[PDB]
């Protein structure tokens, strides 16, 4: 069958994708594209309603001396400019980050524990269920205790709840269903079984502050939020006298002793606090991505969709704005989520493997590393060199590295049931690839790469972690585009090919499995599409309190 | 001698050991115990090989709820602990013959772990102790059961957690009574990073030498942070001594004094009684059937209500055998004394005011929690220079089990190794042995 | 011990409340019954639930400061820790906030006492707490109209009284009855219905509550004309700030 | 003339001001509020929507047993609810933090160096003019030397710009003046000469990145945003390689070198990069206030504008959300801002201070202190027990407290001409006010209150600074509401009373001082009223890229 | 003397101190070993340099031995030079946090 570039190939160009010429310099520059059409016009009337020059195509070089591309969201068929996957330009990606950061898990075990001894007070499904019609009241920033408070608008936080969950079916079923994520609803069976194993009889909350305030503020103020209104509704809920000693362990409970953060801080040169991007790790991410609920039956479906949650929200709005900013890092992100490109890759490695060894049963050694990884990336390589368009097409070297690597590192991890050595894969595609074409990335690409192979298995202080730990702050991975939403789906695809409900966090799985987020996570790259054709609804926005 | 003060210094029974011993034989500075004890919280490390080998065989590492699936290692650490300590001792020691301690606890699940004191000598800071012990053990462990190339990084996690994608040994299952030179809230402050219940279960809840602990590493810190130099080191001096150390047995005194029967107002009116009685503070002015009272030595006024601040604590919160009314015995002795006399109370409203965020934040929704999870560089607790913390060490000392945070809850596997070493869990008598030593020195 | 400086009636009557020795005055009489229905912590006959065991079943290594302190009885039993809490009006209420921890850190032994502008707080062993929450509300300490007992929704300091002299409740938790001149408590602090209400006898008189209160103000006797009181205030401040530079 | 907050009170209440008696319980409790009713059908209708429930005015206790009061915001004729002074109700308070958060001043004194030395190009104003049109197409995300970038659509972004100052007035006047901050239209001529001497023939630039970033991302993107795109200006303008050794330098000035952030980064505990809140030291946040140059004449006005500014900020954004959350803390900041309260009793005490010293003619020493800070202490005090509805408008002790202590530390620095006796003043204050009502703030008010005296003058490390180098994370000064916005004012008040240009930054005074803002600074409790009245007009919505 | 303290740019009006530190040099290095000392002649060593514009200053070793760290060695230097220029100069408590303020900046805010 055609390679699964084919149809986005034949969309972009008047040439069929293996013609080797063609014409350059007679598209008219940036008039060839309607969205730099709508750009120029918009530059022009900023300009003058503000008084300081702004956009203006003659600044600078000419943009479009080639064809400006339309690029397919890959598993859609939806074809927009690369303008329309900016994170600026893309509410549908802003929102993603946004239900990310604020969101925070809080258990509710210690809390019931001080209940019971310091209190001296019993703790039921009943009470629970009060508690959480309490708490939603509260955490959308409204007040239960004291007279002559001042509230947030509801309308303006609509999207700010608390959801519970626990592997007790018989408290989950108990509960009004408008507060419990169902396990059993949302997982098949067997992850369902996994992931209730996991829990036991803790009970935890899903706690997303608004939206609005996540934006005015950061990631650091939602496990904060969270505590305050957790512990009004404490209050209320169980009638503790309005501010007590014991009000102090369910303060110290919610914001440290049974918090789970989406990112810890950061170290000082790049300086945040918690719920920042930097701070996710990859095994989080894939987790927080709901594909493997979903496409189970396809590990590669699986994998390709937290490639492209990682690649948009690490490169395009963590290293292409809080780490950079600017025109930033579109296209190195799209690389990985656009045109079937990567899809066609590691569809070939999964079959090279399922009829080589069968998935996960490679053995968990540099062997299976060096036949998987090689035979992958010579694989991706070969078609930039049969497709001249589709070379064209992912133009920068970096791009390429990271696909082809992706690719040969999720096929080895598919073999081997292991991320370790997926990782290893993806190190020795880009030294394969780097000695083919004589290049590889942009001028600092490959730091973590040539520092790569030796880190994979070290054991040292700031070198030796398991894949699924290490993320953005990992200290090789802490610079560079085209790697760490990569990671995130090497850390997915061993468990996607073992059928493991969870990669890293089971609570962190359980806790985007809510069909009232703002974003689908079951479907980034369809959401992504959705942003790119200006259809998604985000929240946060001011037009309730903004004139008409 | 800069200063010619003597202090008489007891034991923890109240009964003298030494007489006249010059104020500077106190000092951190001159001390030789405060230096060992110093030395050792920067060198001393608790390993827990239980929970190590539980977290490789469940595959549970990287921090709270995360897990691996199909990562887990089954190794039979606990039953192998002879030989996995004592190779990783001759990694951590420099030479043979040098202070490198490694000793096995309770049937090889724990390992008390003192790594030598020269390769802090030649350190910037103290974070070589967890880094060394952690890769001595993780090497020594892989080494035992020739654990694979593919399967080590488990072992890593296993011991270090999820550093360095955390800035913390996020999941270790090795543990300090320091924290990491990142966490403090100012250069200078990394002896103040020490959890009060860690304090506490050192010295196994002996209240005296609880106290005694705490007041040591608050004003060691005082002389890093440079607070205790020139005209403030008097003051800082005879804070240690009469608040932390029991000199003249005022502290002790007072609370034989007051109880059975006492509160905080009749420990106040027995320290003012005794200091004008030794000459301390004098009536200055008398206004309409008022006394108020001066001093010609703030610096001794302010240590006599310090000891008196301590006292008060261990009559109140020892009278309920409950923690958390530290932050009020903290506010109100500070609080009516000044309006009992016309003088300053400890440390000029410092100790007062951190009194009244302490209790705020040990009573309300905002933060903080119960007194034992407090420490000298908590944001709540950091701002008096070391007349605060001691205080509350003593109350969680006395606390008969209120608290669902307390020091069995945080602080088991660091009373488990720190209680095994005499100079922290005794440190009283060895500061006391060591200034008696060195009296004719100063 | 002189306890505060100033030659006001309010001077005196903060020394008053603090100094042990002076008896407070008892103006209403409530059954120990009643006192543990307001307190609302345990319902009339339950035994004290407990937070740890008692003291003698412990059995703890030798401390000479343990042994020299004498536990509170509820300590010794090992009762929870409990509360009571009063709001005072700014309108001459007797007792008020720092008045409150003032005197409870003289008087009362094992006290976690808390002062804030619309509310005071003092936490012990509950079977303790039930002994000295009968003295704050049988004496002066308490007024029914201008003082309220409150766990939570303390509002009312600093309002304006209503027609009957009595503070703001948003829970209306004290109901003067018109017909006897008397207030009731008809919820306990936290304000849950009590099965019978509980007398709380009258309001002090305009008279009465200017000769007890413990606030200055323009319209009672001003601080600024207290001029011991305000320079003991003033001598603090200017000794703390020098002592703080050298 | 009547007390200035006479009229306020006379609006809240049916009874005379004086009166000390009222009724409650008979006004319907939420349903006397037109804000309470707007919001009762608001959560009616998110819950209806979304299946979950939210705001019930039945959760907890029923608010509105008193009058729910209106406030006068001060200086203006506008009557709020509380609830539309909440800053996630308020458009206004929003976009005041996005202009801060987004803006960085960058020098191009190292710059031009490295162009002149380096590599041997000559500067003037001309290239200046050249570099600033084309770092204002680069800015907000658009593109200037590579094929195919992809970019932020200009509408989105119409809030970002480049502007410049410098203290010579012939090389600003030939530099294009729709770049320039013009320093001797903006301020008058004594502060216009002050703030050229201290600039001299330095040139500056102030950077503003978009709002729809900022609020995507975090105060620690702006200075990197800024310097890619001052990093790709300066290659395109002066002809560089575009990446060669010398781009290195670019970099490093604009990112290091010769920054200016608005707040530097804070301790682990609460982890935060550069620009945010609690990095901000007051005297930042007096010049960040434009009330200075055009309310000159009146000391108590550019210092109280001060005092609104920085209660906002930093206790409703940053202590009530960024560092808690929730209902959050409305109204202890309102308290310094509305009913004309602060005003009248800080007209008394500059007032007082004029008939004994004359302004700046105090002695400098505690006498005044104990002087002025006392009797300010006692009008203010008196003026609660004279009116009671004027205590039952400031019903919190800690708004009063702070409200008061604002007074008497303002009026202080009025008379010594020196913000370290107005700040032992404030705390003088503190005292006298605990002892005469036997009450001050909320449970952990006075924390810096009883370490104030003695840190007011202490020379030790971590304790002694002058006050306009203090800010919100100063020791005593880091967790707690009514201090932080007041010392901000304190800071103002010697330096208005002198006719200082500026209190601690000359180049953040002059950084604001710009029309292109979307908020206005010089008159901060105007634009409070606006948002509050919902006729606030921020940047950063979405809606061009959202269905219609 | 420019009142020029606390980071880039940065300014105070009004605050200005004029004091002939550098022509003092000698006393002022003089009583801040003192304070830096631990005992006499110990190895603290205060050096004048550049006729008394600079100091070299070591502080003993002994200070680091009862330390966690190194910030002894900028906090106890910093404290004990602006004790020892207050008190050369007998400035008072009201203008003495200037002093602090140039010698350590903006610390603890930053
Ligand atoms: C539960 C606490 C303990 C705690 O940790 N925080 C609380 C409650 C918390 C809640 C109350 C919201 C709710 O009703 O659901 C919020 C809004 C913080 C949040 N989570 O959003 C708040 N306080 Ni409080 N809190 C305030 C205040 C106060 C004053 C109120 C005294 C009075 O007489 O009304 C007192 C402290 C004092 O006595 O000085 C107070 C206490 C208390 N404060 C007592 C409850 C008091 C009661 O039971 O009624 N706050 C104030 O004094 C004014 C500003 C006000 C804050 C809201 C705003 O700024 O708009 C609010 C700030
Ligand atoms: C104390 C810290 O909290 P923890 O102990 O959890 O680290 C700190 N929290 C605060 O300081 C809260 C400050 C604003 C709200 C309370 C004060 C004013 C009430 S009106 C923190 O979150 O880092
Ligand atoms: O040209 S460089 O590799 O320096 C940057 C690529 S975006
Ligand atoms: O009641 S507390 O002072 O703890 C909180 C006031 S918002
Ligand atoms: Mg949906
Ligand atoms: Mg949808
Ligand atoms: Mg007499
Ligand atoms: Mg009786
Ligand atoms: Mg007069
Ligand atoms: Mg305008
Ligand atoms: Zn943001």
């Amino acid at each position: 069958a055609d390679k699964l570039f084919i149809n986005a190939l034949k969309k972009k160009f008047e040439e069929s994708p293996e013609e080797k010429k063609t014409t350059f310099y007679t598209l008219g520059g940036w008039k060839q594209s309607e969205r730099k059409t709508e750009f120029v016009n918009a530059g022009k009337e900023v300009a003058a309603k503000r008084g300081i020059p702004q956009y203006n195509p003659d600044i600078g070089t000419p943009l479009g001396q080639r064809v400006l591309m339309p690029y397919q969201v890959s598993t859609t068929d939806t074809y927009v400019e690369g303008d329309d996957l900016h994170f600026v330009n893309n509410a549908a990606m802003q929102q993603m980050w946004d239900d990310i950061r604020r969101t925070v898990i809080v258990g509710l075990n210690h809390a019931h524990a001080v209940i019971e001894k310091r209190l001296g007070k019993e703790v039921t499904p009943e009470t629970i269920t009060h508690y959480l019609e309490t708490v939603n009241h509260a955490m959308p920033g409204a007040a239960v205790v004291q007279e002559h408070m001042v509230e947030t608008h509801p309308a303006l936080v609509a999207d700010s709840y608390v959801k519970v969950f626990t592997g007790n079916d018989e408290i989950a079923d108990e509960i009004d269903p408008a507060f419990v994520i169902d396990i059993n609803k949302q997982f098949p069976e067997d992850q369902a079984e996994t992931l209730k194993a996991e829990v036991g009889d803790g009970i935890w909350q899903v706690v997303r502050i608004p939206t609005i305030v996540s934006r005015t503020c950061d990631g650091a103020t939602t496990s904060r939020w969270s505590a305050m209104q957790i512990g009004m509704s404490m209050i209320s809920a169980y009638k503790q006298a309005a501010g007590e000693a014991a009000t102090g362990d369910f303060a110290y409970a919610a914001k440290h002793a049974e918090v789970i953060h989406m990112g810890t801080y950061l170290p000082v040169r790049r300086a945040r606090g918690e719920n920042e991007p930097g701070g996710v790790p990859f095994g989080y991410l894939a987790d927080i991505c709901q594909s493997s609920r979903v496409n189970y039956e396809d590990p590669v479906r699986v994998s390709l969709d937290v490639v492209a949650t990682g690649a948009m929200l690490y490169d395009q709005i963590w290293l292409g704005s809080y780490m950079s900013g600017g025109v930033g890092f579109t296209q190195y992100a799209t690389a990985a989520y656009t045109d079937n490109i990567l899809d066609d890759f590691t569809y070939f490695g999964k079959e090279y493997v399922e009829d080589k060894y069968g998935l996960c049963e490679a053995p968990n050694n540099m062997d299976t590393v060096l036949d998987v990884a090689t035979e992958v990336t010579f694989y991706g390589l070969e078609q930039y060199e049969e497709y001249p368009a589709l070379l064209e097409d992912q133009f920068g070297g970096s791009q390429r590295a990271a696909v082809v690597a992706a690719a040969a590192g999720c096929s080895t991890a598919f073999a081997t049931g292991n991320a370790q050595t997926g990782l290893s894969g993806w190190y020795l595609s880009m030294y394969l690839h780097k000695e083919q074409h004589s290049r590889l990335g942009f001028y600092g690409y490959d730091l973590q790469d040539q520092c790569g192979a030796s880190n994979v298995f070290s054991i040292r202080g700031d070198e030796g972690l398991p894949l699924e730990l290490r993320g953005p702050n990992y200290p090789n991975y802490a610079m560079n585009v085209g790697h760490q939403g990569e990671y995130a789906g090497i850390s997915q695809a061993p468990h996607a090919a073992r059928g493991d409900a969870f990669v890293f966090n089971p609570l962190v799985k359980i806790a985007f499995a809510d069909d009232n987020l703002v974003f689908d996570f079951t479907n980034v790259r369809g959401e992504f599409a959705k942003g790119a054709l200006r259809e998604f609804e985000p929240a946060g926005e001011r037009a309730l309190i903004t004139p008409a | 001698a800069k200063f010619e003060d003597k202090v008489d210094l007891y034991d923890d029974r109240g009964n003298l050991v030494e007489e006249q011993v010059p104020l500077e034989a106190l000092s951190p500075l001159r001390n030789p115990a405060i230096k060992s004890i110093v030395q050792g919280i920067k060198r001393t490390v608790a390993v827990n090989l239980e929970g190590i080998e539980n977290a490789l065989k469940t595959a549970k590492v990287g921090g709270p709820a995360c897990k691996i699936m199909g990562r887990e290692l089954d190794l039979d650490i606990v039953g192998n602990a002879e030989s996995i300590a004592a190779a990783a001792k001759e990694m951590i020691q420099v030479t043979e013959d040098d202070d490198t301690n490694v000793e096995l606890l309770g049937g090889g699940k724990r390992a008390l772990v003192q790594v030598p004191s020269a390769r802090f000598d030649v350190a910037a800071e103290y974070s070589a102790a967890p880094l060394v012990t952690a890769t001595a053990f993780v090497q020594a462990i892989i080494n035992e059961f020739d654990v694979s190339m593919y399967d080590a990084n488990m072992v890593k996690a296993a011991v270090l957690g999820r550093y360095p994608q955390s800035v913390e040994y996020m999941g270790a299952n090795i543990a300090t009574m320091l924290d990491i030179p990142q966490k403090l809230e100012g250069p200078g402050y990394a002896l103040r990073n020490i959890m009060v219940n860690h304090v506490v279960a050192a010295t196994l809840k002996n209240t005296l030498q609880a106290a005694a602990l705490s007041t040591i590493l608050e004003q060691t810190a005082m002389f890093e942070m440079g607070d205790a130099v020139g005209a403030f080191e008097r003051m800082h001096l005879l804070g240690l001594a009469y608040q932390g150390m029991n000199a003249d047995n005022l502290v002790f005194d007072l609370v034989k004094a007051n109880g059975k029967e006492g509160t905080v107002g009749s420990v106040i009116a027995d320290l003012v009684e005794r200091a004008l009685e030794d000459g301390v503070i004098k009536v200055e002015k008398e206004l309409t059937d008022y006394k108020v009272y001066g001093t010609d030595d703030l610096a001794m006024w302010n240590a006599y209500a310090a000891a008196g601040l301590m006292a008060a604590t261990m009559v109140n919160q020892g009278a309920a055998r409950a923690a958390q009314g530290v932050s009020s015995t903290l506010l109100y002795y500070n609080d009516l004394i000044e309006f009992e006399t016309g003088l300053p109370s400890v440390d000029f409203g410092k100790v007062e005011g951190t009194a009244v965020g302490f209790s705020f934040f040990s009573h309300s929704i905002y933060g903080g929690g119960g007194p034992g999870i407090f420490n000298g560089n908590h944001i709540v607790t950091r701002h008096s220079k070391g007349f605060a913390i001691p205080c509350v060490a003593a109350a969680m000392a006395l606390d008969a089990g209120t608290q669902m945070f307390s020091p069995e809850a945080t602080s088991g596997l660091i009373k488990e190794v720190f209680s095994q070493v005499d100079e922290f869990r005794e440190p009283l008598k060895y500061v006391v042995e060591a200034a008696a030593e060195i009296k004719n020195e100063i | 011990a002189q306890y505060y400086p100033g030659t006001t009636k309010v001077a005196q009557n903060r020394r008053n409340f603090c100094n042990p020795e002076y008896e407070l005055e008892k103006l209403r009489e409530i059954s120990d019954e009643d006192v543990v229905k307001i307190l609302g912590h345990r319902a009339p006959g339950e035994e004290y639930p407990s937070v740890h065991p008692p003291l003698e079943e412990m059995d703890e290594p030798e401390d000479a400061i343990r042994e020299m302190v004498e536990p509170i009885d509820g300590a010794k039993a090992g009762d929870r820790v409990r509360y009571i809490q009063f709001t005072d009006s700014m309108y001459f209420a007797p007792a008020q906030p720092y008045v409150r921890s003032r005197a409870y850190l003289c008087r009362y032994r094992g006290a976690d006492a808390g002062t804030l502008s619309g509310r005071q707080i003092i936490e012990t062993r509950e079977r303790d707490l039930e002994k000295i929450s009968k003295e704050l509300l049988e004496t002066e300490f308490f007024d029914p109209a201008r003082s309220g007992v409150r766990g939570k929704s303390v509002h009312g300091h600093s309002l304006r009284l209503d027609e009957d002299g009595m503070m703001f409740d948003m829970l209306r938790r004290q109901i003067y009855n018109k017909d006897t001149g008397r207030v009731e408590m008809v919820k306990n602090q936290i304000g849950d219905e009590l099965d019978e209400p509980v007398d709380l006898g009258e309001p002090l008189d305009e008279e009465t509550l200017m000769e007890k209160t413990t606030i200055y103000r323009v319209d009672g006797e001003a601080y600024r004309d207290d001029v011991e009181a305000v320079e003991i205030m003033q001598r603090i401040h200017v000794l703390r700030s020098q002592g703080g530079f050298n």
